[PDB]
This record gives structure tokens, C-alpha cells and sequence, in this order.
């Protein structure tokens, strides 16, 4: 059934998390 | 003529009788069908002898 197709969900997890180690672009000399 | 004439409140009901329900959730599913055709051949004529 369409409802059984729904995969495991878990409110504990956040899906809006930003990058924790962003790329730092060196200044152009 | 300086006076306060009216106001609006920010009150709300406590929905303990569940009179109000909000947006409803239901599951949906879509199916997409992609049949694979064959395409024109290329051949290699050769002699049978």
C-alpha cells in the first residue's frame, strides 16, 4: 500500500543542517 | 476628542475538546512508466562463399 511504502522517519534527525566544515576560499593576491 | 475606542485580542481556545483540527496528512504515491524501444539496426554485408 502507499502508506507501507513510507520508509523509516525519525523526528530526532534534522534535515536542515548546514556544512560544519565550510570551504574557506583564500583571498586573491 | 482624545479617547480609546476599541481593541483586538490575541486570545485563543484551548483545543482540549479537539473541536478544531488542522491540516490533514495522508500518504500518496505516483507511478511513472518508461518502456524501452528498439532502434534501427546497422548491418555488415558479407559474401556467403
Amino acid at each position: 500500500t502507499a502508506d507501507e511504502m513510507i520508509t523509516k522517519v525519525s523526528d530526532t534527525k534534522d534535515l536542515n543542517v548546514s556544512t560544519k566544515k565550510p570551504h574557506q576560499i583564500a583571498d586573491v593576491p | 476628542d482624545l479617547a480609546v475606542i476599541g481593541f483586538e485580542l490575541d486570545t485563543r481556545f484551548t483545543n482540549t475538546n479537539r473541536r478544531q483540527r488542522g491540516h490533514l496528512l495522508q500518504t500518496r504515491a505516483l507511478q511513472f512508466r518508461h518502456p524501452i524501444p528498439m532502434h534501427a539496426p546497422v548491418t555488415l554485408p558479407m559474401d556467403t562463399m
